[PDB]
């Protein structure tokens, strides 16, 4: 039971579900062609949550993968682990969304998201109990902006009680993957804050200083940039397809660390992180695992959390260890960092101990955090949308797909809305 | 004589803009450093922005006010902050407080 | 517990480090990789005051290493005993300091530090009940003069309680290696009296006297000067790492040794230093290491005692010996040089006494001794400071590093200060 479907949108969100699945199939030993080569029990015990038995013992990943050119899925299904996917999902149009967000959401979102919710129809149908829905796509470009978000509004219309989570990419702020990705952050997020349930928002530019500075690799390509990420993605639900001491699942997260039904944009963490030769100068602690979790060069988002207040934080840990070292060390970094933490929310920290650890390790962490700290994220997007939008450039371009300036107002009032509650709430008493 | 005309460095601050968490390099500026006033804003660059401010770089320099752009190096004075920004528009916030 | 910090700055203090780290592991009988090869459980016992056992049961130093130019880093990594660190605790700039105090503590001193102190508080937590901090450097560089204490008016606004003594290298007075060595010298010593709790002040000229006179050496290399240093750093805590009859550490020398808060410049001395055949004409008695301790050709700093008094002598022994033989010695040198010592301290000698002796030895000791013969070395830097100030020579290199002549001035009036006091308690009645 609690079946999860994912789904899949845009350039950037195809290529890491691309890895992302050949990480889930190597937590319960899947080959690349669909059978089974574990070697437990354990593996087996709950893989309907990612999987659908199909007929000879083999099993096909529940995903969904839409795009509106077919220069990206046929990407996927020539690589490794493509073999293994339904050729019915692959959802793909012909125009291409020419980086734009009208067209994304207007002109060939609505030529598509028929054929789309047809699929979604029928992978509902086919799972037992229905626990939620999670989503990859990214901001900056004009199908993950545009289709991601169509299909959001849509969904919501139709499933108005399950969880609805996306691991949205935000554009970095020093460079500029785009030039109109203010136009297409700006528009997005006006619609994630309506009809999603919590949004993990992941930089570019924070991957960079990781895999530098603390992985100390010399050559990162996307290949190791995305497999950090699907890391993450994993250590979310890895409570829900294991036992453990203490379970969590997707509607635990959104109990915990959501005290508002408009904050609900996290940062995430991982942890450990070693390099390829100073993995030998370091004990695996939870101690060591704690203090890595919360320093500012670990996040995956731009933005350090000493300028602002965290006011809830999940702490999913894998591989088994003392619930009594945990709870210490979670206690202990409350009191030193006093200033950090929001006031009126006492014993702000959620805690979740999972018993296998990921593959090759013997422990590891999953930081999720919520905090104030991404307001100057939600400044920056906002500065350079009105810097762009009062000089009313790159603007015929959207109003030709049929669309008004009081779309764009609305739009920006929206956020200087969210900003000021961030704002307020980081100075309560 | 031998004695020279003490050539002395300025012990003057810079601010960082928009980063209220920021406590302002003192740097040794004179004369015999910086040539021109344009070799200084080359210093300006690596010493200020390290993971998270200014895509642009430094090209504006202000006052703590700030309502006056700094010209050359003689508009400068022993022992004031300034504003080290990288746009036309100046933000308001207090920067001098806790130093 | 009781751990300590070992910080190392400079080329100098780099240098004596790498020489260091190999004579403790020889005592605790570690390889270059970082395992164990022991014989003995008293090795391990006390282990953790020099060492983290990391994952696999190796041992890494305790250590940060700190330098402007990776010049002198580059050279440690290469030798053997290279290996044993961590790479992270290796800091270094890129610009060098040029050999200049003003840019070791203002230019490149602030642009290092904030990487440095994370590190120094990064192991500050990982000990249980910290001792206190260790430091190497040298006057009459730039590195080690300069941002050397730099960190100590950093730690000790941290941690007004820990114990924190200097291996300083005070220049030679005959020969000179630096032309502005008495302008690093006096802007050190007034940094070094208002922070730290004790110094041991070493000459590099009695080193030269101590293998050639002494050990007849006929090539003696740095590997074999620093040796002789690092042989007395090792005996100071060589109670806190091993059992003993009558234990000490360095918090009780520092109570005994110091009866001002001011007067804490030392002098070491070792014993014994035989000959390479000449020790076989040599008795190893208590008398025999007594005699060796006191004369003016084992001190390590280029000062006579017969000039001055002692205040407070400090004998650290190794070895196993009777107590009795020890306790007459130190009562027989007290009575016949009864002119020598100072009148209104009675029983000034602080004895302790270890069980284990060095590596290869029967027994050892180690003299820690404080005088006002030291007075004649502050002479010397205060006279050529205003030999070389009267003239404002060399000045326009620390002026235009944002510095005032006003910062000399009090800096030399502080020294003369210290030079009154030790003339003040030569003569007390
Ligand atoms: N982290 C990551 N970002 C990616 C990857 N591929 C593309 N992106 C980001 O995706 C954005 C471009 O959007 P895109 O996926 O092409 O959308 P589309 O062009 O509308 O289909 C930029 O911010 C890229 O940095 C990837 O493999 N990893
Ligand atoms: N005893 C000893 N002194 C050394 C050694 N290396 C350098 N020195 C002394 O260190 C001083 C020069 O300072 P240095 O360490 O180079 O500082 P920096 O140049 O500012 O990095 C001189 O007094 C040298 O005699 C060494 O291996 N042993």
């Amino acid at each position: 039971m609690r079946e999860i479907v994912h789904i899949q949108a845009g350039q950037c969100g195809n290529q890491i579900g691309a890895k992302f699945w050949e990480v889930i199939s190597d937590e319960h030993g899947i080959d690349p062609t669909g059978s089974y080569h574990g070697d437990s029990d354990l593996q087996l015990e709950r893989i309907n949550v990612y999987y659908n038995e199909a007929a000879g013992n083999k099993y096909v990943p529940r995903a969904i993968l839409v795009d509106l050119e077919p220069g990206t899925m046929d990407s996927v299904r020539s690589g490794p682990f493509g073999q293994i996917f339904r050729p019915d999902n692959f959802v793909f149009g012909q125009s291409g969304a020419g980086n734009n967000w009208a067209k994304g959401h207007y002109t060939e979102g609505a030529e598509l998201v028929d054929s789309v919710l047809d699929v979604v129809r029928k992978e509902s149908e086919s799972c037992d109990c229905l626990q939620g829905f999670q989503l990859t796509h990214s901001l900056g470009g004009g199908t993950g902006s545009g289709m991601g978000t169509l299909l959001i509004s849509k969904i919501r219309e139709e499933y108005p009680d399950r969880i609805m989570n996306t691991f949205s990419v935000v554009p970095s702020p020093k460079v500029s993957d785009t030039v109109v990705e203010p136009y297409n952050a700006t528009l997005s997020v006006h619609q994630l804050v309506e009809n999603t349930d919590e949004t993990y928002c992941i930089d570019n530019e924070a991957l960079y200083d990781i895999c530098f500075r603390t992985l100390k690799l010399t050559t990162p390509t996307y290949g190791d940039l995305n497999h950090l990420v699907s890391a993450t993605m994993s250590g979310v639900t890895t409570c829900l397809r294991f036992p453990g001491q203490l379970n969590a699942d997707l509607r635990k997260l959104a109990v915990n660390m959501v005290p508002f039904p408009r904050l609900h944009f996290f940062m995430p963490g991982f942890a450990p992180l070693t390099s390829r030769g100073s993995q030998q100068y370091r004990a695996l602690t939870v101690p060591e695992l704690t203090q890595q979790m919360f320093d500012a060069k670990n996040m995956m988002a731009a933005c350090d959390p000493r300028h602002g207040r965290y006011l809830t934080v999940a702490a999913v840990f894998r591989g088994r260890m003392s619930m009594k070292e945990v709870d210490e060390q979670m206690l202990n970094v409350q009191n030193k960092n006093s200033s950090y933490f929001v006031e009126w929310i006492p014993n702000n920290v959620k805690t979740a101990v999972c018993d296998i650890p990921p593959r090759g390790l013997k422990m590891s962490a999953t930081f999720i955090g919520n905090s104030t700290a991404i307001q100057e994220l939600f400044k920056r997007i906002s500065e350079q949308f009105t810097a762009m939008f009062r000089r009313k450039a790159f603007l015929h371009w959207y109003t030709g797909e049929g669309m008004d300036e009081m779309e764009f107002t609305e739009a920006e009032s929206n956020m200087n809305d969210l900003v000021s509650e961030y704002q307020q709430y980081q100075d309560a008493t | 004589q031998a004695l020279s005309n003490e050539k002395k460095a300025k012990k003057v601050r810079f601010y960082r803009n928009g980063d209220r968490y920021f406590k302002g390099i003192v740097y040794a500026v004179s004369s015999d450093r910086f040539r021109s006033f344009d070799a200084l804003l080359a210093d300006l660059t690596r010493s200020l922005s390290d993971n998270i401010n200014l895509p642009q770089g430094v090209r504006y320099i202000y006052t703590i006010d700030g309502s006056r752009k700094i010209g050359s190096m003689d508009e400068l004075e022993e022992g004031e902050s300034y504003v080290c920004s990288s746009d036309n528009f100046f933000k308001k916030v207090e920067y001098t407080k806790n130093v």
